[PDB]
């Protein structure tokens, strides 16, 4: 099927979140826990560990599907995923299965076109909603949404628009809010009663 | 009596020098840092107007 | 209860008419059906962001931080729809709810809102991080209609003096605690330790309440007196003698 | 060697195409003739300043300190032309050289460079004033591809643990060095003096090298272990026990 | 002959500087030496004993030609230089001569046009590059380079140009580096095989 990446896929109802999203870290599990269907932000300077936290979370969490959006970041950080993941496995019925059999990547590195950093984000959150509708629990890692904001500022500059704050357009907060409002636990549209969920973990690069 | 004086004066000297070194190495540099930061941020607000 | 809901997945330009359909119902109910209405307006900051978003698309001479230059005259046509009128037995009370960006009270939105409303209730982050609820910091909070709503025949004759002395004691205790943390835990005077004990017991016993606890006004005043009894009656300079004589010795 | 020399009395707007000529030559030599190239780009600060000048010339949206808003997307088209590819036996190793204005690492140039590159080598002024060479401060340094390039079969089994322990000990020593500037020389413990000895011996034996001395990595690791034997093996709380059993006594 | 002041004059080759600039003071000649073709900077402030440098350069030095530049000085500070300099003397071949037989002055005050207080540095350096091409060793001195930078900032401001750190134009370091890159020892263009030099001494007022 074909779906417009800027329209939210419908549901029957949005339910509250009642289950933990288990990372592998002692902190972030003891002190500041996320839930299945929550929204997280990891702000930090360069060299602090946003990408390592994101990749460990995508390797060892308890989610059924993992979507990894690399939006305007290093191209050697997608070759570390395509090399590490086919070797890591998980146990199900005695049989071992690699964790790349349940992962999808959407890469637009930092020297790729700047206008396709927006189309990347919307491409990921629309794949998180297609699998949630099947009854799965999806987690979506958006690495440096700040690059999406920078793409927006560049395009807004080419249009000769009036800036709002530090150069960014006046509608930045609206885009961010309506993107983070797509995460949650849902009762899925359709007659067989399912229950799905989409968590979003967004890295910020101040 | 001279020795008693000596001892109390010797400890009060150390306490006061500790206070001087604290105000000189911990407090004033911090104030100067948060002054330079404010100057920078005002300079940045002007360039947007 | 009547609800008007604009969620963060809804259009942004609706937020401009939302607080005006909620304030047109409240005016029909109060001044034509004669009932007492309570209007809550949640995120008066999102409304101003939508205002800025429409003003930036019109290429107008911007204000401070980019907000429109007529944002004062715009918030004043929302806030000033509240009160009682002659001959009609209805009222409207308004409780907007802002969120200051970066905890900054000099941002355009809190600044301009303070020039229009009668006071403000200040929710602090330092009190939140120490497990206090409700985390209300009373030093920058204010209510400008209090002087004429309290006192003898309305609540109790000792209300204003207790409030004034509690405020003054909290201020003096904060100014003490600053340099106590800075210069010397033992250089503190004998009474510069009573203000710190007052700080602790006031933030734990007066402010901290409980999310379902309903105190009367007289219980609040009694707790205020229990706290003021920490100090010898010579240190309460903001309370007259006639009131100290009647309420202190218990 | 192939040199592309643009000096300080040369056209400013031609500093924008010099690194791209260099990198096109590098990519031809590496991905078509299958060699191992090493690219040295000197003063990306002058490139960034020529870029700012051209951006201000035609009135584009600025970022911090006037630099164009697209400086990240522009530096990334230069730094990202460096690596290996599948099926070809060449590579490109880039080593830009920066000059941080006022030794500030939060300036737009170092700050945007550190978000793009896979590490950085920090050259310090405080170590230059003590006649130390090379004046490299290892705490604000980083290499993001080290974890996959060291270890058993690559350098030696103990590389990573020695590195992490040297980092921890250096940081604690620099903490003690600043505590003693307030509390004095004679208020330190028996372990603070161990840290202050590690600091001196590290800065003079490990870092300081001499400008024509070629230390194989095993010599470096032996020096690191000779430095770590200052402490009892119970203070080294980052090294597993089965590594301390094999490498600490020797 | 006529030469544009913003263009460097051509040479045959730029040599490395390997000969001292003798001033006559024991300090500055033993501990902090300068070379013929070097670049120096002093602090130009009140009551610091600053005239020793220019007087020593003029009277007792191995230079052949001296070029002094005031870049926007106060009104009464220029009246002191234009009074003192025609009074200094040297001894040559036993006789006593005036230093204004081998000296040229560029003199601006604070109310002269802002585009002359900015182009002063370039007039001075072009004169010295003209006398270097004859075979001589020139030493230029620019008094209060800060008063030149301020006229630069004001000329920028007039053109409504985006400010940079502390309001100064974007091209400040480029100008200050391409100016000091005009000093040095050179092998002069032309047939009779000579060799010349230009030594710049700037003054800053922090």
């Amino acid at each position: 099927q074909v779906w417009p990446v800027r329209q939210v896929r419908p549901v029957t109802e949005k339910l509250p979140a009642n289950h933990p999203l288990l990372t592998g870290q002692r902190v972030l599990d003891a002190l500041f826990p996320c839930v299945q269907g929550g929204t997280t932000a990891i702000p930090g300077a360069f060299g602090c560990g946003k990408t390592v936290i994101s990749q460990s979370l995508s390797k060892y969490s308890n989610s059924d599907v993992i979507i990894y959006v690399g939006c305007g970041e290093r191209g050697n950080e997608m070759s570390e995923v395509l090399r590490d993941f086919p070797e890591l496995t998980m146990e199900v019925d005695g049989k071992v299965e690699s964790i790349m059999k349940r992962t999808a990547l959407v890469a637009n590195t930092s020297n790729m076109p700047v206008a396709a950093r927006e189309a990347s984000i919307y491409t990921g959150i629309t794949l998180s909603e297609y699998f949630r509708d099947m009854g799965y629990h999806v987690s979506m890692m958006a690495d440096s949404t700040s690059r999406w904001a920078e793409a927006l500022r560049e395009i807004s500059g080419r249009l000769a628009e009036m800036p709002a704050d530090s150069g960014y357009p006046a509608y930045l907060g609206a885009r961010l809010a309506s993107f983070y409002e797509r995460a949650g636990r849902v009762k899925c549209l359709g007659n067989p009663e399912r229950e799905g969920s989409v968590s979003i973990v967004g890295a910020v690069s101040p | 009596s001279l020795q008693t004086s000596f001892v109390t004066l010797d400890e009060a000297i150390k306490i006061t020098n500790r206070r001087v070194n604290a105000i000189e190495h911990v407090i004033i540099p911090r104030i100067e840092r948060t002054l330079a930061y404010i100057i920078t941020e005002l300079d940045e607000r002007e360039r947007e107007e | 209860v009547c609800l008007f809901l604009n969620l963060a997945n809804d259009p942004t330009i609706e937020r401009i008419i939302t607080p005006r359909l909620a304030l047109t119902t409240a005016e029909f109910l109060a001044y034509q059906c004669e009932k007492h209405v309570l209007v809550i307006l949640t995120d008066m900051s999102s409304y101003a962001e939508a205002l800025r978003e429409v003003s930036a698309a019109r290429e107008e001479v911007p204000g401070r931080r980019g907000f429109p230059g007529y944002m004062y005259t715009d918030l004043a046509t929302i806030y000033e729809r509240a009160g009682r009128v002659e001959g009609r037995n209805g009222s409207i009370t308004q409780i907007p709810i802002l969120t200051m960006p970066n905890d900054d009270i000099t941002h355009p939105i809190p600044d301009l809102t303070g020039y229009i409303t009668e006071g403000q209730i200040y929710v602090d982050r330092q009190l939140h991080n120490r497990q206090i609820y409700p985390p209300i910091n009373v030093l920058p909070s204010l209510s400008r209609l209090m002087k004429s709503a309290i006192g003898e025949g309305m609540t109790r004759k000792d209300h204003a003096d207790v409030s004034n002395q509690l405020y003054a004691c909290y201020a003096i205790g904060k100014d003490v605690q600053a340099m106590k943390a800075v210069v010397g835990e033992e250089a503190l005077t004998s009474d510069d330790l009573l203000y710190l004990e007052f700080l602790q017991k006031f933030e734990r016993n007066f402010i901290a309440q409980g999310p379902y606890e309903n105190r009367t006004v007289f219980e609040t005043l009694d707790i205020g007196w229990q706290l003021l009894r920490i100090f010898p009656k010579e240190m309460l300079k903001r309370i007259p003698q006639s009131t100290l004589s009647e309420f202190y010795p218990r």
